Formats: structure tokens, C-alpha cells, sequence
């Protein structure tokens, strides 16, 4: 019962965390990676556009 | 899955028959369905085709007029019913069946025929008539055809077909290069508009037979004279 | 050429135009209105109606005052226009005769049957019946084309104030064309339009906003009766007076009365558009 | 287009006409949701239904209409799934007089549902069952036992109308009808009450909305 | 005269 | 004990707490402000698809990007082609009250399930021509909100019971099963390798799994009111949510916590589904206000507006390829933007 809180909550504790600004520099680097190959965020000519 | 081909037999010139094909083992009102004939000593020619639903008919030019083919769903039974016969309509009749949608794989599952004796089209040139083969040899099969058959879809439309001497023919390869459920991964299929090639790699037994390649763009349908394997 | 202006009151005329412009005007402001506001299947039916009235607003009404109320003769525009005129005049009465008996028949339905209306209506049989009866009321307005047309009325062949708009086929013709008009554009919605209201009035008797709804259909049967009839008694009266039955007497009449017919024609459509708002809580 | 591409669309439209006409077959059915206590007698509100754990799918033809009533016991989890059940024609609420502890669960049930964002305007159709039982229990129990304020008769005549009004007394919209009837454990004549009250549910509906 | 407006 | 296990929880969750503030050195805000905007997105569309007959609560794209399926309150589950707007395939439901659907991989199969509380696997690649049910995998006892297919023989359903499941489909069985949730479990997102997933629950909260193991690796909170959508960022380092409260959020798994909040002052409805574009840049949430938004994943500007339903959104998601958008709503049609 509040034994199986106990230990779940002692298995998150013991996680190893990475700092908020590194996180959000991956995030970054992956959207600017792979921005010219969003065929919505960048519209793809008629030619090219299956629809 | 089974289609069993009945009627034919022998006839004098100028009279009339019924073929009868008694489907069973499948959903056969969701199946268009083909008649196909072989000449004795000749390859495959294309003799009509009911949609599902029976919305859309189709003859070959040879027997416009004199044949109309039929079906009846509720009994899952196909009939071609054959008038003013001539001694060129001799042949083995083959029951085909095929479904049309994306991504299916139409003509895969052919049934035994029935001997009937009598007493602007696309061409598929085969390259070759016969070629003697070794097992564990390399075979290449080709075929050329008068028009692309490169649509603007982007699908190639051409069949390969494997006839061993006493069957009806199985489906190897749909629309240049789809191995057909069942066959083994040694058959692989390539080609551009009008060149096509079908080759086998590590020729095995029962693997020798007519290969015949077929168009699928535009009716009326047509096959090859047919490469033959020998060993 | 010098009989062809029927000698009526200065007095009379102005009072009838003062009319006509009255009811001009209200009914083009119900008849709007009611079309942005509607702009499930009644929206549709009576937006149809509301179109109806409409075009009879704003295409006959000046015409007949010019032409035959203030300028008896010659016709304005001829015998192109002419023939135009009556036939728009009869595609729009049919459309309002067929709208109205339509839009009786829906309530009926969605009231007395609505297990059956519901799986018979849809919003693509709405518009198919409305279109169907747009064209009907065209085909019923098509004779029109051939039994008018600019006769010349003179002592001579000629006269540049003889031309004027007349029935130009047999007489025959004309009394044949004046009853099939009379039965499809008046007795026909009229029967249709009192059984079914009269029906749907005693279900919703026997069962507030329902009471105006009552009234309203009593009130729907009582106003068509009363605006159309003179209409097609006057143009009844015209196809079988005989010529030894017309005296002076019976010709003023004959105008005066049209000019209070058509008043009443024209106060139909415009009384519409207020009873769809009188009784609606919007 | 191809040859595979015509057919390809002829299937298509087999399918189209399929679906059309299964549309339409469901499209005569009347929908019903089912409501109440527990043990409070719904199971059995209607003598001829049929039976074809989840929801319990019911259904019975009466007349002309095919009614299909659907108990949501089952899913003892609500907002979540309730709104499948938004289009329901009309929701039928069993309350069982003669249990007075299984009272005031069933009006927090029947004040949730009245209330609820999807069934603002889906009218309710409100048997009280068990009024054979409730007319002999109430000269032992008068009433007072489950409802203390309430200053009146120690009667069946007034007690059911006590309580009929404190179940209307949770309908605070307008464009909502509530229908009440008593029932006996042995009373077979139901489906002409909910065919009554579905008929005039309709009208209604057809009426309203309609721009009256 | 016989009004010849229809 | 009980008093001693309630309060080294309790200290539990504060030293979490204080773990997750000690790396918030900064937030997203600050650090992509000097980033240029998307602009505004204006997406039209290009096919509506019509024919179902009622609400659609349920979409899936497959993998080719191109056949995708449907399903609605009208019995049917039904297989599109949304290049000529065909119907491929068109399943009769044993019931009607379907929540999910979802389409393999492979192709090669689709399931589905509601309020009866089975999730049925139907094969469209069969012999003799007629999809027919593969399997019915029962064993939850409240409604499928969810589920999706990790290969044609392992799939993972989300129930309202609070449990999650992993099944095997030849075997009929639960492989693993996934507890510690306390309200209804109402969407699941598979993360990019298939070895983890996130769900989220009417408890204001979400839960990462170890698809292997079975246990519960991080709990992400944050939202006032019920979770109805999840999704994986691309990279399979963050995830979006969506609730009931108006606001999507997106949560970092490194850094164990909130990233991002899209909200508006104007949006008082509730979110029904997210996605996110194939490079991450945006994020598209559906509304019950008959529309639906398009964020800027790293800004969390609103790039744009979709809104051609006349009713509540229920689904929507994007192809593989990125070239399209589909959304499906009350009003039984479907829409590809793009
Ligand atoms: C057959 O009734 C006629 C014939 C001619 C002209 C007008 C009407 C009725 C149309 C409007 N109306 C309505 N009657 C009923 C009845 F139920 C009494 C039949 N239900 C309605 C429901 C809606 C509605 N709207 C104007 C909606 C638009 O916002 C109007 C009515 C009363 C007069």
C-alpha cells in the first residue's frame, strides 16, 4: 500500500537530471536540423506536393 | 480458395455452350472475374471480364458479338455463354479472379480450366522463345512492349505469370516488381517504359515452365508468346 | 387612339399610387430582412417564399403603375418586354402558390407524422423539391409567352398611341389558359393549403407560442383567401364578359376594380414577412 | 485513370451505396438511455426487451418504431463516455419509491444528469416503480424517515407527489421536459407510455430550434 | 369597350 | 508504520521537487526569444473526406503516408486513400461505441475498441478476399481509450480503469501491465524506438513506462484538470500534453519537468488532441471550439488557425513524410490540410 508509494517515489528520486538550458538547446539544434525537410513549416512547391 | 470449371466438351461449328465456373472459398461477390483462353499448342489470350457488381463488361474484339459473360452471386457462380463457335475458339478456358484497390494484387488466384474442341492494342514481344537452364543457374526472362507502360500514377501495370506443364498459370509479380503472395523471395522483377526483365536467381525444380508477361493498362489485356525453361 | 385612356379620378389615382408605394417599400423591407435572417429544412422553404415575394415586389409593381394605372397606352417597352412582363409575373405567382402549399405540407409532416418525416426529409430532397417547383412555376408561366403580345388598337391599322398589351390568341384560347391558370395557381394550393392547416391547427389544439401558432395558420388560410381571390375573378371576368354585356358603366368599374385587386395582390407578399416574425420568438 | 484506378473508384462506390443503406436502416431506430438506482427496477421497465461488462444493449419494436435502450451500469468510471450518448432521444430515469435509502443518491444522479453540459436540452422520461409496495410502507415509515422536511398527509396520494416535485424541482432549463409515471412491478403497459412521451418529445424537438 | 388590360 | 510511510513520502516528493527546481537555470522562453518566427501558417485544404454518418472519434495515419483509417458512432471503421479520396476498406463494428483505432505498421492490420471493453485486431491482408477479426483481446474492465501497435504481434492499450496493457496478439494474453495510475488513462504515445511510452490520465498527470520492464520511470505533473492527449516530441526527448484546462504543455524527460505552456486568454475550451510537425518546429492541438490551433513549438507564438468543422474536433495527426495534416470531428467529415 503506501509501501508501493514509497518506493516508487524512491526510484524517481534516483534519477540522474540534465539542466533545463541544455534541454532546450537540443531541442533547438533539432529543429533547426531538420527544418528544410518540414514540408509544413515550409510549403513544398506544387510540383512536389502529393496533395 | 477454389474455382472449378465446368462445360465445354466437344461441338460442331456454328452451335452454342455455356461455360460454368463454381467459386467457393472466397468472398467472390467482392472479386471481378476474367476468362482467359489457351489456345492447344499456343500461349494465353484474354476473353472477358464482369466487375463486382456486374457495373463494367469487357470483351476482347475475337469474340465481341458471339459471347456474353454472367454471373450470379447468390449460387457464386460465373458463366460465359458462347454462341456461333468457330474451329479457332478450340482452347483451354481459364477462370481468373482479381480485386481492384490500393495495393491489391489482381490475377493472383487462377483456377484449372475446361477443353473446349470445335471441329491500338498494346504488343508484348518476348525476347526469347526457349532457354535451356542449369539448377543453380541465373535466368533471364524479357519482354518489350509497344507502349509505356509507365502511367502517370507512377505504377508500372505488367504481370509475370508461371505456367508448369500440367497447371494453370500462378502470378509471380504485379505491376513490374510485387512478388505475389506465396512465391519465393528468388523471383524479383525491374525494368522501364517499354523493357522489362524477371529474373530468377538459384534456378530450383519446379521452377520450368511458359512464363508470360502481361499488360494491365488498358483493355483489351494481352500477354507474350512466352519463354520457356528447360532442363 | 382617342378611347384607349380610360377617363378615371385624378384623385383615385394618387390614392392607389400612395398605395402601391406603401406596400412597395414595407414589403421590401420584410422580404430582406427576412432573407439575411435566415441566410432545419423550414429556413429553407421559407427563405424560398421570401425570395417569391420578392421578386413580385420589385419586378411587377412599378411596371403596372406606369403602365396601367398612370400610362394605360401605348405599353412602355413593347411587345419583347411585354411578353416578359406577364411571363415573369406568372413564374413569380405560381413560385408563391407552390412555396406556400410546400411549406404547409413540410409542417404538416414534421407535426403529424414526425417518425416518418424524419427519415423522409433531408437537407438534398429539400433543396431537389424546391428547385422542382421553381421550375414547375416556370412551365406553368410559359403559355403567357404566346397569348400576349403589343396588339394595335386604332380606328385605323395604325396609330402611334395604339399599341398596347392584349391576349392575342382565340378567344378560346384565352378562356382555356384563364381556367388552367385559376385551378393550378389558386384552387389547387387553396385546397391543399386549408386541409393541411386545418389539420395541423386541430392536432396543436389539442395538445403560449402555440396559440400564435394556431391563429397563424388560421390567419395563413383566411389572408391567401382574401388577397387572392379578386384576382382571378377579375381575370376570369375579363375572359367571359361577352362584348354585348360591357356598358360605360361596367368598364370604369372593371379599372377601378383592378386597381384595388392588385393592391390586394401586392399586400399578400407583403404581409408575409411580418407573420414569419409576428409568431417566431426571434 | 488506369484500369485498376476505374476500378479501384467502382468499389468505391459499392461501398458508398453500402454505407447509404446501412445509414438508413439505423436511421428508424429511436434511442433511448436508461438511467436509475440500483436494484431500482429498470431491468425490467419494459416486458418484451431483449438482450443483444460494458453497456447493456436492449431493444423492442412497438407499432411502427424500434427502440433501443441502452443501460450504462457497466462502466464504473463518467463525463469520459457520457457524451456518446449526446443524440439519445430521450432518457428514461427509474426511481424506486419503496427504498427510501437508495433516495437522495437518486437525486444527485438525476440532478447530475439533468444538468450535464450534453443533455441540457434532452428531455426526461421519469418512472417511479414499486408504488404497490410504496403505498403499504408508507403507513409504517410515513415518509418522514427519508425526507424529514416535509410537513404533510402520511399518504400515498401525497407523498408520491411530494416526491415527484422534488425530482422536478431539479429541471432549471426551460427548453427541457420531464415526464413522470407510476408503475407496478406487474404493470405490462410501458411501451405505450415511452412511445407517448417519445412522440411528444419529437414534436417538440421538431418545433423548437426550428425558429418558433 | 371591352378593357383589353389582362 | 503508516504515519512513518506517509511522511517519508511526503519528504519524498519534496526532494524530488527540489531536484527538478536546482536545474531550471532557465527556461525555454529565454533562450529562443532570438530565434525568428515561423510567421503565419496558412494551411488550406485539399480532400474532405465524406461518408461516415456520425461522430468520429478516431483517426490513424499508416506508414505510407497515404491509407489511413477511420472511426465513428455509426458501426464503421473505415480504411481511406487520401490521394483520390476512395474508400479502400469499409469493417462492420460488433459495437458502435468505439473510442480508438489505430494501423499497423506493417499495413497488415487495424483494431479498434470503446465501451466494450475489448480491443479487436482485424486482418485486411486475408485470403478470400474480406476483412474478418484476427483477435478480440479482453481483459480490461473499463472503456479503451487507446491503444497502438508496436509490431504486428505486440500491442499496448490504455483502459478507463487506470491500467495500461501490453498484449500479445497470437497469444489472446496480457504480456505486461502497467499500474500506478489513479483516474482513467485516456491517451498513449509511443515513444520513437518503440521502448518506452507515455500516458496520460484524469489525474492531471502523466507516466513514462519501460514497454520491457513494466515499471513507471518518471510521473510528469503540472496540469489542473484531465490529460486527453499525448504525443512524442520527434526526438523522443520530450513530449506535448493536453487538457481540459485550455493549455498544452510540453515536458522535458531529461530534465524531468515542464518546458513550455501554450495557452491563450481568448481559449477557454478544452484541448482534444495534439501533434507535433516532422521537424518539431510546430505543434497542432485540436479544440472543442470547431477548430484547431497551430503553436510555435519553441516560442509557443500561435502560428496559425485551421477552422473548416462546424463541430467539436475529436482527432487529428500528421503523416510520416510531414506533407499533411489530417482532423476529424463531430460532423462525420475528415480534413487533410497542408
Ligand atoms: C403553412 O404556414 C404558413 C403558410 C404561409 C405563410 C407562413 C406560414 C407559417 C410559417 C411560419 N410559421 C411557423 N409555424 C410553425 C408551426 F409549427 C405552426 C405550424 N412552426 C414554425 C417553426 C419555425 C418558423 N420559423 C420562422 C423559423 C425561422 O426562424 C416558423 C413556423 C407560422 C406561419
Amino acid at each position: 500500500q503506501a509501501r508501493k508509494l514509497v518506493e516508487q517515489l524512491k526510484m524517481e528520486a534516483n534519477i540522474d537530471r540534465i539542466k533545463v538550458s541544455k534541454a532546450a538547446a537540443d531541442l533547438m539544434a533539432y529543429c533547426e536540423a531538420h527544418a528544410k525537410e518540414d514540408p509544413l513549416l515550409t510549403p513544398v512547391p506544387a510540383s512536389e506536393n502529393p496533395f | 480458395v477454389q474455382l472449378v470449371e465446368s462445360g465445354g466438351g466437344l461441338v460442331q461449328p456454328g452451335g452454342s455452350r455455356k461455360l460454368s465456373c463454381s467459386a467457393s472459398g472466397f468472398a467472390f461477390s467482392s472479386f471481378g472475374m476474367h476468362w482467359v483462353r489457351q489456345a492447344p499448342e499456343k500461349g494465353l489470350e484474354w476473353v472477358a471480364y464482369i466487375s463486382s457488381g456486374s457495373g463494367t463488361i469487357y470483351y476482347a474484339d475475337t469474340v465481341k458479338g458471339r459471347f456474353t459473360i454472367s454471373r450470379d452471386d447468390p449460387k457464386n457462380t460465373l458463366f460465359l455463354q458462347m454462341t456461333s463457335l468457330r474451329s479457332e475458339d478450340t482452347a483451354m478456358y481459364y477462370c481468373v479472379r482479381s480485386i481492384y484497390y490500393y495495393g491489391s494484387s489482381p490475377f493472383d488466384f487462377w483456377g484449372q480450366g475446361t477443353t473446349l474442341t470445335v471441329s491500338s492494342d498494346i504488343v508484348m514481344t518476348q525476347a526469347t522463345s526457349s532457354v535451356p537452364v542449369t539448377p543453380g543457374e541465373s535466368v533471364s526472362i524479357s519482354c518489350r512492349s509497344s507502349k509505356s507502360l509507365l502511367h502517370s500514377n507512377g505504377n508500372t501495370y505488367l504481370y509475370w505469370f508461371l505456367q508448369r506443364p500440367g497447371q494453370s498459370p500462378q502470378l509471380l509479380i504485379y505491376r513490374m516488381s510485387n512478388l505475389a503472395s506465396g512465391v519465393p523471395d528468388r523471383f524479383s522483377g525491374s525494368g522501364s517504359g517499354t523493357a522489362f526483365t524477371l529474373t530468377i536467381s538459384r534456378l530450383e525444380a519446379e521452377d520450368v515452365g511458359v512464363y508470360y508477361c502481361m499488360q494491365h493498362l488498358e483493355y483489351p489485356l494481352t500477354f507474350g508468346a512466352g519463354t520457356k525453361l528447360e532442363l | 387612339n382617342s378611347d384607349l385612356d380610360v377617363n378615371t379620378d385624378i384623385y383615385s389615382k394618387v390614392l392607389v399610387t400612395a398605395i402601391y408605394l406603401a406596400l412597395f417599400v414595407v414589403g421590401t423591407v420584410g422580404n430582406s430582412v427576412t432573407l439575411f435572417t435566415l441566410a432545419s429544412t423550414v429556413h429553407y422553404h421559407l427563405g424560398s417564399l421570401a425570395l417569391s415575394d420578392l421578386l413580385i415586389l420589385l419586378l411587377a409593381m412599378p411596371v403596372e403603375l406606369y403602365n396601367f394605372i398612370w400610362v394605360h397606352h401605348p405599353w412602355a417597352f413593347g411587345d419583347a418586354g411585354c411578353r416578359g412582363y406577364y411571363f415573369l409575373r406568372d413564374a413569380c405567382t405560381y413560385a408563391t402558390a407552390l412555396n406556400v402549399a410546400s411549406l404547409s405540407v413540410e409542417r404538416y409532416l414534421a407535426i403529424c407524422h414526425p417518425f416518418k418525416a424524419k427519415t423522409l426529409m433531408s437537407r438534398s430532397r429539400t433543396k431537389k423539391f424546391i428547385s422542382a417547383i421553381w421550375l414547375a412555376s416556370a412551365l406553368l408561366a410559359i403559355p403567357m409567352l404566346f397569348t400576349m403580345g403589343l396588339q394595335n388598337r386604332s380606328a385605323d391599322g395604325t396609330h402611334p398611341g395604339g399599341l398596347v398589351c392584349t391576349p392575342i390568341v382565340d378567344t378560346a384560347t384565352v378562356k382555356v389558359v384563364i381556367q388552367v391558370n385559376t385551378f393550378m395557381s389558386f384552387l389547387f394550393p387553396m385546397l391543399v393549403i386549408s386541409i393541411l392547416n386545418t389539420v395541423i391547427a386541430n392536432k396543436l389544439t389539442v395538445m403560449q407560442a402555440l396559440r400564435h401558432g394556431v391563429l397563424v395558420l388560421r390567419a395563413v388560410v383566411i389572408a391567401f383567401v382574401v388577397c387572392w381571390l379578386p384576382y382571378h375573378v377579375r381575370r376570369l371576368m375579363f375572359c367571359y364578359i361577352s362584348d354585348e354585356q360591357w356598358t360605360t358603366f361596367l368598364f370604369d368599374f372593371y379599372h377601378y376594380f383592378y386597381m384595388l385587386t392588385n393592391a390586394l395582390f401586392y399586400a399578400s407578399s407583403a404581409i408575409n414577412p411580418i407573420l414569419y416574425n409576428l409568431v417566431s420568438a426571434n | 485513370l488506369s484500369a485498376e484506378d476505374k476500378a479501384a473508384v467502382e468499389r468505391s462506390k459499392m461501398i458508398e451505396k453500402n454505407l447509404k443503406e446501412d445509414g438508413i436502416s439505423a436511421a428508424k431506430d429511436v434511442k433511448l438511455l436508461l438511467l436509475g438506482a440500483d436494484n431500482s427496477g429498470k431491468s425490467t421497465i419494459v416486458k418484451q426487451m431483449k438482450i443483444i461488462t460494458g453497456i447493456v444493449e436492449t431493444h423492442f419494436t412497438f407499432k411502427n418504431l424500434h427502440f433501443r435502450l441502452f443501460d450504462v451500469g457497466g462502466q464504473r468510471s463518467r463525463k469520459k463516455w457520457i457524451h456518446c450518448f449526446e443524440d439519445v432521444t430521450a432518457i428514461i430515469f427509474c426511481v424506486d419509491l419503496s427504498d427510501y435509502n437508495r433516495m437522495h443518491e437518486s437525486l444527485m444522479l438525476f440532478d447530475s444528469i439533468c444538468n450535464n453540459k450534453f443533455f441540457i436540452d434532452t428531455s426526461i422520461i421519469l418512472f417511479l416503480n414499486k408504488k404497490d409496495l410504496f403505498g403499504e410502507k408508507i403507513k409504517k415509515s410515513p415518509l418522514t424517515i427519508c425526507f424529514p422536511e416535509y410537513t404533510g398527509p402520511n399518504t400515498y396520494e401525497d407523498a408520491a407527489a411530494y416526491i415527484q416535485a422534488q425530482f422536478e424541482s431539479k429541471n432549471r432549463s426551460p427548453n427541457k421536459e420531464i415526464y413522470c409515471h407510476m408503475t407496478c412491478a406487474t404493470d405490462t403497459n410501458n411501451a405505450q407510455v415511452i412511445f407517448d412521451a417519445v412522440t411528444d418529445i419529437i414534436i417538440a424537438n421538431n418545433l423548437r430550434g426550428c425558429g418558433l | 369597350r371591352r378593357p383589353y388590360i389582362l | 508504520e503508516l504515519d512513518q510511510l506517509r511522511q517519508e513520502a511526503e519528504q519524498l516528493k519534496n526532494q524530488i521537487r527540489d531536484a527538478r527546481k536546482a536545474c531550471a537555470d532557465a527556461t525555454l522562453s529565454q533562450i529562443t526569444n532570438n530565434i525568428d518566427p515561423v510567421g503565419r501558417i496558412q494551411m488550406r485544404t485539399r480532400r474532405t473526406l465524406r461518408g461516415h454518418l456520425a461522430k468520429i472519434y478516431a483517426m490513424h495515419w499508416g506508414t505510407d503516408s497515404r491509407l489511413l483509417v477511420s472511426a465513428s458512432q455509426d458501426g464503421k471503421l473505415i480504411i481511406w486513400d487520401s490521394y483520390t479520396t476512395n474508400k479502400v476498406h469499409a469493417i462492420p463494428l460488433r459495437s458502435s461505441w468505439v473510442m480508438t483505432c489505430a494501423y499497423a505498421p506493417s499495413g497488415n492490420y487495424v483494431a479498434c475498441g470503446g465501451l466494450d471493453n475489448i480491443c479487436s485486431i482485424y486482418n485486411l491482408k486475408t485470403r478470400e478476399g474480406n476483412v474478418r477479426v484476427s483477435r478480440e483481446l479482453a481483459g480490461h474492465t473499463g472503456y479503451l481509450s487507446c491503444c497502438r501497435f508496436l509490431d504486428d504481434n505486440q500491442i499496448v492499450t490504455s483502459s478507463g480503469d487506470t491500467t495500461c496493457a501490453l498484449w500479445d496478439i497470437e497469444t489472446g494474453q496480457q504480456t505486461t501491465t502497467f499500474t500506478g495510475h489513479t483516474g482513467d488513462v485516456m491517451s498513449l504515445s509511443l515513444a520513437p524506438d518503440t521502448r518506452l511510452f507515455v500516458s496520460g490520465a484524469c489525474d492531471a498527470s502523466a507516466k513514462l513506462w519501460d514497454v520491457r520492464e513494466g515499471m513507471c520511470r518518471q510521473t510528469f505533473t503540472g496540469h489542473e484538470s484531465d490529460i486527453n492527449a499525448i504525443c512524442f516530441f520527434p526526438n523522443g526527448n520530450a513530449f506535448a500534453t493536453g487538457s481540459d484546462d485550455a493549455t498544452c504543455r510540453l515536458f522535458d524527460l531529461r530534465a524531468d519537468q515542464e518546458l513550455m505552456t501554450y495557452s491563450h486568454d481568448n481559449i477557454i475550451c478544452g484541448i482534444t488532441s495534439v501533434s507535433f510537425s516532422k521537424s518539431g518546429r510546430l505543434l497542432l492541438a485540436g479544440y472543442d471550439d470547431f477548430n484547431c490551433n497551430v503553436w510555435d513549438a519553441l516560442k509557443a507564438d500561435r502560428a496559425g488557425v485551421l477552422a473548416g468543422h462546424d463541430n467539436r474536433v475529436s482527432c487529428l495527426g500528421v503523416t510520416d513524410d510531414g506533407m499533411a495534416v489530417a482532423t476529424g470531428s463531430w460532423d462525420s467529415f475528415l480534413k487533410i490540410w497542408n
